[PDB]
């Protein structure tokens, strides 16, 4: 029984959070600056509260609602807001899997549309844009998203991308209404699967040119960066979100396993296993991500040797990246006149700045992989294999978020009396689907972002504190460890008390804290932009109607608890 | 285009499946 359990939180765990978001969430703050705090991170907030929500499982033998109910009744609240967390993270989720689904379409033609740009309208060149971009970004941005230039400017729904999504929706409620235990072979390939795609990704990601300034600047703890606080708070909460802490189904699936089974057990093997996952899919993109930034590094020095070489008439070969600053104060010192008035036009370019702005986004996996196929043999086979693993991986997490949505509904008498779960089901899907239509307009990568960086980011936290003050101060520690030690014989370890009381809880508020200090000094939120004509990205703040939106996506799921309590003791009283 | 004939040649069997799972499960009860 215990593979059973063991996969089946292994499958909901490992999605498109350890493949996807871990990347670029990497690369965004600064690599190894990045990975301190993450394993930081998930010593101290990872295993200890997953351990305590396998336990609260199998010590009420309930549901997150019933448990948190039973509990005490003014905290039931907890367990309706961790519903509506899900709720906004299967809104946003899907849209991946969209994306996936459309670059799996645009995966049978022999000129790949990432690896040719198209000609510029002489049909002698190449696009502006498409040429001060990759070819990936520009079909990435351009040719997927059609992103518009800021969020104040949006256009009508894109038809193609609502499509896939509808596509996406469909093959999910499919999903829902076909299979609910025959996940036994599944579990067998599923799980493999994967892996084995990304061992053929590091095959072919470590023999590179380049590859290794791509694990060099993953893995390199610049002090400058570590200092900032959004990258631990981004490390916390990608911690909850990859194991799935705060969204009330692992409560759900430890409620069904035995009371005389090994809890401290199976949830340090699944946080290793999921850590493991999140460390080699991340190795493999920059990896990728590293030979990306060597290319852009040489190609800029190719360039700038072609221009002096055009302009002094120097030889073909004689100017190369050994003798280049050398050959330019050579060139100054000959004679200034001529040198003076390219000097703006000769450009500076270094390995380190490329590695900060190659690729930047939460289309890094997209960009990169797409490039790492496009250097492929047979390209067509692995750019289908790589997203089909993203595609089961997608969908695979969102059978485990929509069947946490759906639980308490089927549950509740009041609904199952009226309308068949094969109905339920479908609106739900339906009111989804139509809702996450909003992330397909032009502008929609914004409010994509906008959902990916705070629908499920920070409520994911509190959540998460208010049940672990509920099960240590509310119940009683002393009380819940004799019941454990009742339930499995062996007492709970005194580091596993320790981490539950004080030190996850003060590290939760600490960095909460210190993001809103944060907040306030700087008092600006920003976000990054598309900018063809420069072809990077840009930093612009957010406009007035963006910023409610991101408050109430936080709000409504955390003051969902304090709510409750107030109208309990209304009822009370 | 090849992805819109990739694409429709999905829908239309994921759509059919649907269909028929909805059609079977109602039938039985
Ligand atoms: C090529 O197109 C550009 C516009 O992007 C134009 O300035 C240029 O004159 C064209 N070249 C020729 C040979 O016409
Ligand atoms: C390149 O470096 C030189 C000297 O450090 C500087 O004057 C110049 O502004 C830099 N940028 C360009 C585009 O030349
Ligand atoms: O790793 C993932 O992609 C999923 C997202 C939902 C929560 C569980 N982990
Ligand atoms: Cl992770």
């Amino acid at each position: 029984n215990s593979l059973q359990f063991v996969f089946a939180c292994i499958s909901y765990a490992v999605g498109l959070g350890n493949v996807w978001r871990f990347p670029y969430l990497c690369q965004m703050y600064g690599g190894g600056s990045f990975l301190v705090p993450y394993i930081i991170m998930l010593i101290v907030e990872g295993m200890p509260l997953l351990y305590l929500e396998l336990a609260v499982g199998q010590r009420m033998r309930q549901g997150s609602i019933g448990a948190w109910r039973t509990i005490s009744p003014y905290l039931s609240g907890v367990g309706v807001a961790s519903v509506v967390v899900s709720f906004f993270l299967s809104m946003y989720y899907n849209v991946i899997n969209a994306w996936a689904f459309w670059y799996l379409f645009h995966s049978f033609q022999d000129p790949l549309p990432w690896s040719v740009c198209p000609l510029n309208g002489n049909h002698t060149g190449y696009d502006e844009e498409c040429e001060k971009a990759s070819s990936t970004q520009y079909f990435w941005y351009r040719k997927t998203l059609n992103i518009s230039p800021s969020l104040q400017e949006n256009g009508g729904v894109q038809w193609e991308p609502a499509l896939c999504l509808l596509l996406a929706w469909l093959v999910v409620y499919l999903c829902i209404l076909r299979g609910t235990e025959s996940t036994g072979k599944v579990v067998y390939f599923t799980a493999s699967l994967p892996y084995c795609v990304l061992i053929i990704y590091l095959i072919r990601g470590l023999t590179l040119h380049g590859a290794t300034n791509g694990l060099m600047y993953m893995f390199t703890p610049k002090i400058e960066q570590l200092a900032n606080p959004k990258a631990w708070i981004n490390a916390a909460t990608q911690i909850f979100f990859s194991l799935g802490l705060g969204f009330g189904s692992l409560i759900a699936f430890a409620s069904y396993n035995e009371p005389s089974n090994n809890c401290q057990k199976h949830a340090i093997i699944v946080s290793l296993i999921n850590s493991f996952t999140s460390i080699f899919a991340s190795i493999v993109t920059f990896s990728i991500y590293g030979f990306k930034a060597t290319f852009n590094y040489e190609n800029c020095l190719k360039k700038v040797s072609l221009l002096l070489t055009n302009t002094f008439d120097l030889e073909d070969g004689f100017l190369t990246a050994s003798n280049l600053e050398q050959v330019k104060g050579y060139l100054a010192s000959a004679y200034p006149s001529k040198y003076s008035e390219m000097f703006p036009q000769i450009k500076n370019c270094s390995l380190e700045s490329e590695l900060d702005t190659a690729v930047q986004g939460t289309g890094l996996a997209f960009i990169v992989y797409t490039e790492a196929i496009k250097n492929m043999e047979v390209s067509q086979l692995w750019s289908v294999l790589y997203f089909f693993m993203l595609l089961m991986l997608g969908i695979g997490s969102m059978l485990g978020n929509t069947a946490a949505i759906l639980t308490p509904l089927t549950d509740s008498k009041i609904i199952s009396s009226h309308l068949p779960k094969e109905a339920i089901s479908g609106l739900v899907c339906l009111v989804n689907c139509a809702i996450g239509m909003v992330f397909t307009m032009e502008a929609g990568n914004y409010w994509f972002d906008i959902f990916n960086d705070y629908a499920a980011t920070l409520s994911l936290l509190l959540i998460v504190l208010v049940e672990t003050i509920a099960v240590c101060y509310v119940y009683g520690l002393r009380r819940f460890e004799s019941d454990l030690k009742a339930m499995t014989g062996r007492a709970v370890s005194w580091y596993w008390k320790v981490m539950w009381a004080g030190v996850s809880p003060l590290l939760i508020v600490s960095l909460f804290v210190f993001y809103l200090s944060d907040y306030i000094l700087t008092g600006t939120l920003k976000y990054q932009a598309w900018d063809a004509s420069q072809g990077q990205l840009v930093t612009k703040d957010y406009p007035a109607y963006a910023l409610a939106v991101i408050g109430l996506l936080v709000a409504s799921s955390t003051m969902c608890i304090p709510l409750a309590a107030l109208g309990t003791f209304v009822q009370r009283r | 285009s090849i992805w819109l004939i990739v694409f429709g040649v999905v829908m239309g069997v994921i759509v059919v499946g649907i269909v028929i799972l909805i059609f079977t499960g109602i039938r039985d009860r």
